[PDB]
């Protein structure tokens, strides 16, 4: 369900919840992308 | 001395970053106010855009993109003659040509019609042609700013402004696949025109007047020639003339 | 290959449709004796005129005379040449563009107010009478290509 | 003559009308006077001339001297905001 | 030379389909890798090597009170690699540039410093210091990206081919441009006007010289020439011009009894009887004023100048004048006795001029000009940026004894280092501008636009942009022509069709394809003893035949002997020879120059050699022996270069370029068959081609950056100029192939309008889309507690329920309107977000949402990188452009139903307007049309270099044969059907397959309208802008037209009725539209009239009319009465 | 890799092998429609690695499993009474190979 | 990128000779040969082969694998 | 008159400050008439010293 | 349109202004630098003053009953204890 | 007229001259060896040898 997020120089997901840093918990590098939720979404194709 | 000056002139003052204009710069600007404002203002009702070199439209005559054709009104009491046109423009108004964004109720308020539903519109077009229902106006109805027609004219200009054929009248006709502007090619010489890049000034009148001095006084027909020294000045074009021969 | 009527060139070079008469020398036949501005093309120091030819030649190539075409290719030299020329021309030309066009504003600033009056006399803004009959008289030269 | 080879020498060459006309006005007054700025100072409105080159010089010239302007000329009938005698509005109805 | 060995001989397609396409390969390219060896070359020897020789000179300094000597001075300071703050724990502590650029953030380096605490004599201390940080070249010695393969690169995602040079400064990649500058150490001469006038008695004459440094610094000299017969010296030193005779400076130099000056400032022009009187002159009246000995004329000019130099005033007066000295005259000799001989050859050139025996060398051509690296301004500047931070340190101690503390004298070392005088700022300054915020000019003239962000929209704009030579800012507003003809001899190492057209046309130019600036130094060692074990006799020695005809032997910068006129040629040969077979130590950069006595006013006598770095070179071929040869720009002017082997003359020609194509930079270099069109064509192309929209680059992941166009589906070229591989520029190919058949079907097609069949424009026909990425930080506004970005938890109005993630972003993949949030953050301790809808009007879709960092540590985050994409497809009124500047526009749209077909059933998707070509000279796109279809027919892809051709067996007739043994018609033309009536049509038609390039917006082409809405606030007036509807603008030339057709209704309709239509009100009594309101009367007991206007100013009375005034009246009439001045409306 | 909006345009040029004369002019709007104005497909392709592959990593045949979507992968769905009206075989994209 | 479905000028189905081609380049054809052989007559199809240069073979190196 | 010994204060309508979104930015002459006041008070402190 | 403009301009005059007049015809004159207070009066014997012409629409002139939406201002003046050039006649004032 | 029965092309064939032009214009060209010497010495007047 809650936020989801991936470290980029190793690809292993982050899930920032807290008040807290913004890194990889693993991974030392530092910089964060995003991940895609299924849904629906209208699109034309003329 | 230089509060005062600060007050009438910053340029007479002690420098300081941010100045505030008195009235020697205010009348005596970089350009100057009389000769910012005093004959050229910032106007409403005109627009300005880019123009192609096209062949299908008169060398009396440009065709205007339907955003300035649309947008773009004149207004007129509704008549028991002028009925069926302005009755229609207030039918479809500012989304589709010809139209009637707004009508002047006949108190002279004005009466936005552009987000209204259909009802109201169709009330609107049964109300134009309502008389006086007022003392103070029985010489008036709603002057309806209805659109833009063929029968209609429009002003060009070109910075810097040259000569007398600087400003040329062209008749107007819709066309809706248009991002840019159209002109007949031979006539480049009425305005030294360059059509890589430059601008062009679109303008309607808002009455018969200059409507009228725009197709007689300012016209490629009855100015057809350079009066300069007497010799044509709208010829043919070029790509019509391998043709004739 | 096709001369008049054929030639779809020389229907719009001897019609009015485009052009001169040269632009249309220039493709068949030649490209002419170069000229930077008056003077034939510079020398250098030790008096060479390009890199490839001995100082003080005698062939008018040392010149601008281009002899190619353009449908046959410029040799590597000549191909240098005409760039000089090309560049001396365009600068030219938007400099004195600029110059006319201020000369245009300064100009501007000038006579204001002469309305022809009523009586067929030039007059002025003021009351003034600056002259009496228009030039000759009248004729503001809109037919007078005519008359 | 002057003018007429000046433009000459290039190609041009205005009709000669506009050569008398531009004559019989830099010098009437006897005495030869430039236009840049001299002899347009001649002009009965100094609003115009405030439109020339800086508003506060010829503002100036209009509150020492302290003419009423007669209201002919395009500059004083154009900014009071009447119809001018310039083209069309010599008259009316 | 061995470089070029292997040009592809006609290209082609074998490459695009093989099993190997796509497997990253081990070596990555060398000819594209080369293309920067300059840039980075240089800024490699500057920081390992460079500040090693530059540290060097930086005087002892610190002296501040009690009878103290401590001079303390650094022994070493150095740079290394750019690492992390500690992280928390950061698992490798380095950071790689992709890293650099996604946090907006720059790329650093760590600066060391030596500094011995020598109290009054060595006796105590050496502490290191931190001063700062300085930006790092990537690849060269200092970025960690240092040597490694390219499948080590894409892990590492960066592209697989880099080339490097730039640095990068909060995301902004900049690059330092190479600037022009006079020829390194070397006696100029110069005639101008201008000096006339500085005091009595200047002749406009005189010589100059530019001298530089190993710790690169440059002083620049001038040595005017009087009318009386005195010769001066008129240098600068720390922004101020200096006066100084030449008896001073001959005595002051060296002991050594002056007869001795006279009898060798005289070389065999002993006929004389006014030069050597002037000699003498000068001798005398720079004796009798105080001094007779050496040190005694540098205690005069030491009394004279240590008020204005600065020096200690505990030094004495002798060891100011010294300092002095050796700190603006001839500074790369370091030594006296050279310093002597070249102020020598520099009068006797300028005397043999001023009488008139040579010609004047011209100061503004390319036999004298050369070209600054940035690895020289970076150097240059730091050393100077070393002496303001040991200054400020000095002002650091000051304050102690200022604020009457305990004036240390050790042990306090660490407190008084901690200043604030770090060289992060002035640094970060000259990059982010471009400014040279400075004390010194360091030879240069100007000090603004140094290096101008390089741009990624392309290839082409990378490729040229690291190529590119210019002239200096300064040299735009003039007029005069002679700096920007082509000077016949920069034949080879500058371009002749590659200059910018527009405003900085003919200067900013581009270097050509085969010349590499002069990087690497040599040991000058062994040359000298090299050079007088021939014929050359030493300096000073009794040369056998000694007299007016000798010639002398400069050595960049040393003087050597003299040569007479038997050997001078001789030498130069034998010093050819033992350049091209590299024999000993003798550099290949080598020039050896030899100017013959012309017996008339020429050049300069001489013979020069120089090994200096910073100057063009490019290889040509030799005929004497096999090998290859490296020419300097110099040595052009007396070699014989035949082009093409037709030519060779046996025993008058030696050399023989390497292949025809060199004179052209490499971009002008990727148009086909170029000798055929004619030039302002080829040059705007060479403009064109930058501007155009193809495939940028491979990670769009990397870069945050913030216009990325890209052409979805461009195709490789049918006719290609071989250039096109050597360069494997396919990766990237530009634009995408098209039909076109040239014919005036519509009318439409004139003054380059043209028409595209609308089914090929529907299939697919170069679609695009644009990658804007927006960027913020909410740590821009200073607000209270703890606000990071999220949806709050308050319930938002829920359309904001679906359209947000609950984190406060955009899900990826959304598209947004406007009116739509972009984000919503919530404050700590506030329980309340504050959105921020969609802005600008256009919609689009979102990409991925980058989230960064604090800089090392944590940090609550704020750091959004969104990046949206929106799709851009070709709208009738875009730009198209063809590979010959033929450009054109999209005029209009047409049913593929009505277009003609050929005999064979297609149909043609781009109408050409054939009123072009006559003048255009457009015939590159004739040949290559025809080009395109024999290609597509027969199979195999044609070459397209120009000068391959000759008038014998042309173009077009090899060229179409091709169609005549393929089945088409022989000129190209093919018959073709109406698709209106049906009927064929008489005169046949010509098709053909052009390649076609699409453009991006040079201005957006977005239009402006406006009828009625929100207008100005204090002047009621149409605002502009086009994002609020704007207006119209009538400056001072619309508005004198307006004066000039004779027209007042006009006026008084849009001036008057429409801008500012106002209802206004006046008193009749008073006349002053300031004092009237509008009345509300009461209508309770106190009985009062209906609603009439009244005033203040005439407050008995109450009678008003109405005027019609403009607002901006009212806004004039307001400013007016605030600057103490009322109107008087007569009513 | 390939964005969304030039997935679904590049869609379109997709050829239905299915029968023009049996169908009504979609009545205007109703993106729903009915039964007779409408066809409706499928896709749906995850992809993942080779269970058990070899040392040699040549060829992502070998490599891989679901790594050219090809147009077999599409699949008709019916409406309705649409297998009362179609027999098998017909509903299909005409060529099975289009990448 | 990736090959077009429907040639540009006519209107034929051209994305699907792409795999038969680089086949029918292994066997050794001279391309003109190859783009013969597949059945394409009209030039306005074959330069759509006998140029196009893919990018996503060359662009997938990027990808985020796991 | 050759002097300044009068200072007409203009309107209100006239002079009233511009509003951009919720700030109140200031007129500018507003301010170059409080300059003078401030300037002319300290001229009577000046005077009264 | 129906509507036109109905005042009459024969010509304008130029003149000078002497400090009687607007010594006179003055209503207030400014005595605090202050323009606005933080609770909405803007001033007391200030340059915003009240009688100058309404603003805080809830507010009134102190000289005239007539509210801010129908408000254009009034003119005074302030007493300028020293006597200053006047910059535009000032290059005249030297010539002479 | 011209988009229902005649078309108009910038053919190539318009602008290729005649092989019989090309046997004469390669004849002339080759006369431009002794162009110098004649102008040389009549600017200096020296005799043509």
């Amino acid at each position: 369900q809650p936020m989801i997020y991936i470290c980029g120089e190793c690809h292993t997901e982050n899930e920032i919840k807290s008040r807290d840093p913004i890194r990889c918990r693993e991974c030392g590098y530092r910089i964060m992308y995003k991940k895609r939720t299924k849904r629906l979404v209208v699109f034309d194709a003329r | 001395q230089s509060h005062v000056n600060i007050v009438f002139d910053s340029e007479m003052d002690k420098l300081m970053m941010d100045k505030y204009p008195g009235i020697r710069q205010i009348l005596e600007k970089k350009e100057g106010l009389f000769r910012k404002h005093m004959m050229g203002k910032r106007v409403d009702y005109a627009a300005r855009s880019v123009i192609c070199p096209d062949m299908y439209i008169n060398t009396n005559e440009i065709g205007i993109p339907m955003v300035f054709a649309t947008k773009l009104t004149y207004p007129q009491p509704v008549t028991p003659w002028n009925v069926q046109e302005l009755r229609q423009a207030v039918i479809n108004g500012p989304n589709v040509h010809p139209g009637a964004s707004m009508v002047i109720n006949e108190d002279g308020s004005r009466t936005a019609l552009s987000a209204v539903d259909m009802t109201q519109r169709e009330a609107v077009a049964k109300q134009l042609l309502t008389p006086a229902t007022g003392a103070p106006k029985p010489q008036g109805t709603k002057i309806v700013c209805r659109h833009v027609k063929n029968g209609d004219i429009l002003l060009l200009n070109r910075q810097p402004t040259l000569h007398r054929p600087s400003i040329q009248a062209h008749r107007a006709r819709i066309l809706p696949e248009e991002k840019v502007l159209r002109l007949h090619y031979a006539n480049c010489k009425a305005y030294n025109a360059d059509f890589d890049g430059d601008e062009m000034n679109a303008h309607f009148p808002q009455s018969e007047l200059g409507r009228a001095e725009a197709y007689v006084l300012a016209c490629t027909d009855q100015q057809y020639l350079v009066p300069k020294d007497g010799q044509p000045l709208a010829g043919l074009i070029q790509d019509h003339m391998v043709s004739g021969a | 290959h096709r001369q008049f009527p054929e030639n779809s060139l020389q229907m719009m070079v001897q019609s009015g449709a485009k052009g001169s008469t040269v632009n249309t020398m220039q493709i068949s036949c030649l490209l002419g004796q170069i000229e930077l501005e008056g003077r034939r093309p510079p020398l250098m120091a030790s008096g060479k005129s390009l890199p490839c030819f001995e100082p003080y030649e005698f062939t008018p190539r040392a010149g601008g005379f281009v002899t190619g075409r353009f449908l046959t290719g410029i040799k590597p030299p000549e191909f240098f040449f005409h760039c000089m020329a090309g560049r001396e021309g365009l600068v030219d030309t938007a400099v004195k563009t600029s110059r006319s066009g201020y000369l245009q504003r300064c100009i501007i600033k000038h006579l204001e107010g002469l309305v022809v009056q009523y009586d067929l006399t030039v007059r002025d803004s003021d009351g003034s009478v600056v002259q009496f009959l228009y030039g000759e008289d009248g004729l503001d030269i809109p037919k007078t290509q005519f008359l | 003559k002057e003018i007429k080879d000046v433009f000459a020498v290039y190609g041009i060459a205005v009709d000669p009308r506009h050569l008398s006309l531009v004559a019989d006005y830099m010098c009437f007054e006897g005495v030869y006077k430039p236009l840049n700025r001299f002899g347009i100072r001649s002009n009965s409105s100094p609003l115009q001339q405030m439109t020339f080159e800086t508003s506060f010089q010829f503002l100036k010239q209009a509150t020492m001297l302290g003419s009423h302007d007669e209201l002919r000329s395009p500059s004083a009938c154009l900014v009071v905001g009447k119809v001018v005698r310039g083209g069309t509005g010599l008259f009316e109805l | 030379g061995s470089r070029w060995r292997n040009l592809p001989s006609g290209p082609s397609l074998k490459h695009l389909t093989d099993p190997s396409y796509g497997i990253p390969r081990e070596q990555q390219k060398a000819a594209l890798q080369e293309l920067t060896r300059a840039h980075v070359e240089s800024f490699n020897y500057a920081v390992h090597e460079g500040l090693g020789l530059a540290v060097q000179a930086i005087p002892p300094f610190e002296f501040a009170f009690k009878d103290e000597r401590i001079s303390f001075t650094i022994l070493d300071a150095v740079i290394s690699p750019p690492t992390v703050p500690k992280g928390t724990i950061c698992k490798e502590a380095n950071v790689y540039p992709a890293e650099c650029r996604g946090r907006r953030s720059t790329y650093r380096g760590k600066l060391t410093a030596d500094i011995n605490w020598a109290v009054n004599g060595i006796s105590k201390g050496i502490i290191k210091q931190f001063l700062g940080y300085v930006p790092i070249m990537v690849k060269s010695k200092l970025c960690n990206l240092r040597n490694l393969p390219p499948q080590a690169l894409i892990e590492h995602h960066e592209e697989a081919e880099e080339m490097g040079g730039y640095f990068i400064i909060n995301g902004i990649e900049k690059v330092i441009r190479m600037l022009i500058m006079p020829r390194r150490n070397f006696p100029i001469a110069m005639i101008r006007p201008k000096w006339k006038t500085r005091g009595p008695g200047y002749t406009q004459y005189g010589v100059s010289m530019h001298c530089v440094r190993e710790e690169h610094s440059a002083v620049n000299m001038n040595l005017h020439y009087l009318e009386n017969g005195t010769v001066m010296l008129n240098f600068i030193y720390r922004k101020e011009l200096f006066f100084l005779p030449l008896g001073f400076a001959l005595k002051a130099l060296v002991s050594f009894s002056d007869y001795q000056i006279f009898q060798e400032l005289i070389k065999g022009k002993e006929d004389d009887s006014f030069l050597r009187n002037s000699v003498s002159q000068m001798l005398r009246i720079v004796m009798e004023e105080g001094c007779s000995t050496q040190k005694q004329v540098l205690n005069y000019l030491g009394e004279c100048f240590r008020v204005k130099l600065n020096v200690p005033d505990w030094y004495p007066n002798e060891q100011a004048a010294e300092f002095l000295f050796n700190q603006c005259i001839c500074i790369h000799l370091k030594s006296n006795t050279e310093k002597f001989y070249m102020l020598c050859l520099m009068t006797r050139k300028l005397f043999a001029l001023a009488k008139g025996e040579c010609m004047e060398d011209n100061p503004d051509s390319l036999v004298n000009q050369e070209v600054l690296t940035p690895g020289q301004l970076f150097l240059m500047f730091l050393k100077e940026k070393l002496e303001g931070w040991l200054v400020s340190i000095k002002i650091a101690f000051d304050k102690k004894a200022q604020k009457t503390s305990v004036s240390m004298n050790t042990d306090n070392l660490m407190r008084i280092f901690t200043m604030g005088i770090d060289l992060t700022k002035p640094f970060e300054y000259l990059f982010a501008t471009g400014n040279l915020r400075s004390k010194t000019g360091l030879g240069l003239l100007q000090d603004s636009g140094l290096c101008v962000v390089a741009d990624k929209l392309n290839f082409i704009r990378y490729l040229s942009h690291f190529r590119c030579v210019h002239r200096g800012a300064d040299f735009a507003k003039m007029r005069t022509t002679t700096v920007r003809r082509l000077l016949p001899e920069s034949w080879g190492f500058l371009c002749p069709v590659h200059t910018p057209d527009g405003e900085p046309c003919g200067l900013m130019n581009h270097l050509t394809a085969v010349c590499e600036v002069v990087t690497q130094f040599v040991y000058t060692a062994s040359i000298p003893a090299l050079l007088c074990n021939l014929g050359v006799t030493p300096i000073d020695g009794a040369p056998h035949r000694s007299y007016s005809e000798c010639y002398p032997v400069l050595l960049d910068g040393v003087m050597v002997g003299w040569v007479d006129k038997d050997l001078a040629p001789g030498i130069a040969d034998s010093l050819r020879h033992f350049k091209v077979l590299r024999e000993k130590r003798i550099p290949p950069w080598m020039e050896v120059v030899l100017i013959p006595m012309t017996g008339k006013p020429s050049l300069y006598p001489g013979l020069f050699l120089f090994t200096t770095p910073c100057r063009l070179v490019r290889p040509v071929q030799n005929l004497a022996l096999g090998k290859e040869e490296l020419i300097g720009t110099m040595e052009q002017i007396f070699m014989n270069v035949a082009i093409f082997e037709d030519e060779v003359f046996a025993g008058v020609t030696t050399h023989q370029e390497l292949f025809p194509h060199s004179l052209l930079s490499v971009i002008a270099n990727f148009i086909p068959f170029s000798d055929h069109n004619q030039s302002p064509r080829n040059m705007y192309q060479c403009q064109m081609g930058k501007q155009t929209m193809g495939f940028p680059l491979l990670t769009y992941q990397d870069r945050s950056d913030n216009k990325l166009y890209r052409l979805q589906t461009p195709q490789s070229p049918l006719v290609r100029p071989s250039m096109y591989d050597y360069y494997d520029m396919d990766n990237y190919p530009i634009g995408t192939n098209a039909i076109v058949a040239v014919i005036s079907y519509t009318g439409y097609d004139m003054e380059d309008a043209m028409i595209v069949n609308k089914a090929s424009w529907e299939r697919g026909f170069a679609h695009g889309s644009v990658y804007k990425s927006e960027f913020i930080d909410l740590s821009e506004k200073i607000k209270q507690g703890d606000s990071s970005l999220v949806f709050g938890i308050k319930p938002g109005d829920p359309r904001v329920l679906q359209k947000l993630d609950d984190d406060g972003l955009p899900f990826i993949g959304a598209k947004l309107q406007y009116g739509d949030p972009y984000y919503s953050y919530l404050n700590l301790n506030t329980g309340e977000s504050f959105v921020m809808y969609y802005k600008s009007k256009e919609n689009c879709v979102v990409d991925n949402i980058k989230v960064c960092s604090n800089d090392t540590g944590s940090g609550k985050f704020k750091c959004v990188c969104i990046t949206m994409r929106v799709p851009r497809n070709p709208t009738i009124g875009d730009k198209f452009a063809s590979r010959h500047g033929q450009k054109g526009i999209l005029s209009r749209l047409w049913p593929a139903e009505d277009m003609p077909f050929t005999e064979s059933g297609m149909v043609p998707d781009i109408l050409f307007n054939p009123h072009g070509f006559p003048s255009r000279m457009t015939i590159g796109m004739l040949i290559e049309s025809m080009a395109g279809k024999s290609a597509a027919l027969h199979g195999l892809c044609h070459d397209a270099t120009p000068f391959i051709f000759s008038e014998e067996n042309s173009a077009l007739e090899y060229f179409g044969e091709m169609l005549k043994a393929a089945g088409y018609n022989f000129y190209g033309t093919e018959r073709l059907y109406s698709g209106i009536s049906g009927l064929e049509l008489e005169a046949d038609i010509f098709i053909g397959v052009v390649y076609y390039q699409r453009l991006r917006h040079m201005v957006s082409d977005k239009f402006q309208v406006r009828t009625t809405g929100a207008r100005d606030r204090v002047t009621n007036q149409p605002i502009g802008g086009r994002n609020v509807q704007g207006g119209i603008r009538f400056g001072e030339m619309e508005r004198d037209a307006l004066l000039a057709h004779g027209t007042s209704f006009l006026l008084h309709d849009r001036l008057f009725n429409c801008s500012d239509r106002s209802v206004a009100h006046v008193c009749v009594k008073c006349g002053s539209l300031l004092s009237p309101l509008l009345e509300k009367p009461p209508p309770s007991w106190s009985a009062m009239r209906n609603r009439k206007y009244n005033c203040t100013l005439c407050s008995r009375s109450d009678t008003i009319d109405t005027v019609s005034v403009p607002y901006v009246f009212r806004y004039f009439v307001a400013e007016l009465a605030a600057m103490n001045i009322k109107v008087k409306l007569d009513v | 890799i390939v964005q969304d909006e030039i997935l679904a345009h590049r869609l379109g040029l997709i050829p239905i092998h299915a029968d023009p004369r049996l169908f009504e002019y979609r009545n205007q709007g109703d993106e729903e429609g009915t039964e007779i104005d409408t066809l409706q497909f499928r896709l749906q392709v995850r992809c993942t690695r080779n269970p058990h592959a070899a040392k040699d990593s040549s060829d992502p045949n070998e490599l891989y499993v679901n790594h050219k979507v090809y147009t077999r992968h599409m699949t008709w769905i019916p409406l309705g009474n649409q297998a009362d009206l179609f027999p098998e075989g017909t509903i299909r994209p005409v060529h099975d190979d289009i990448l | 990128m990736i090959i077009p479905v429907r040639c540009f000028t006519c209107g034929k189905i051209v994305g699907n000779k792409w795999e038969a081609y680089l086949g029918l380049l292994q066997a050794e054809y001279t391309e003109g040969d190859a783009l013969d052989a597949l059945g394409l007559k009209r030039y306005c199809c074959r330069r759509m082969l006998l140029a196009h240069v893919d990018l996503i073979e060359k662009l997938l190196n990027y990808a985020p694998l796991e | 008159v050759f002097f300044l010994d009068f200072l007409v204060v203009p309107p209100s309508r006239y002079r009233p400050v511009s509003r951009l979104g919720d700030q109140m930015f200031t007129n500018g002459q507003t301010v170059n008439l409080q300059a003078v006041m401030k300037d002319v008070v300290l001229i009577r402190k000046l005077l009264a010293l | 349109s129906k509507n036109m403009p109905w005042r009459r301009l024969q010509g304008i005059s130029f003149g000078m202004y002497s400090a009687e007049e607007l010594k006179k015809l003055s209503v207030k004159s400014i005595t605090n630098p202050r323009y606005l207070d933080s609770l909405g009066n803007p001033s007391a014997n200030g340059l915003y003053d009240l009688a100058l012409g309404p603003a805080d629409s809830k507010e009134v002139c102190s000289t005239c009953v007539q509210d801010f939406s129908n408000c254009s201002g009034h003119l005074g003046h302030i007493e300028l204890p020293l006597t200053v050039y006047n910059p535009l006649l000032f290059d005249k004032l030297y010539l002479l | 007229y011209l988009q229902l029965y005649r078309g108009f092309t910038l053919g190539v064939e318009d602008i290729l001259v005649k092989p019989k032009a090309d046997v004469k214009r390669q004849r002339i060209i080759e006369e431009s060896t002794h162009c110098g010497p004649q102008a040389v010495r009549a600017a200096l007047n020296l005799p043509e040898a």
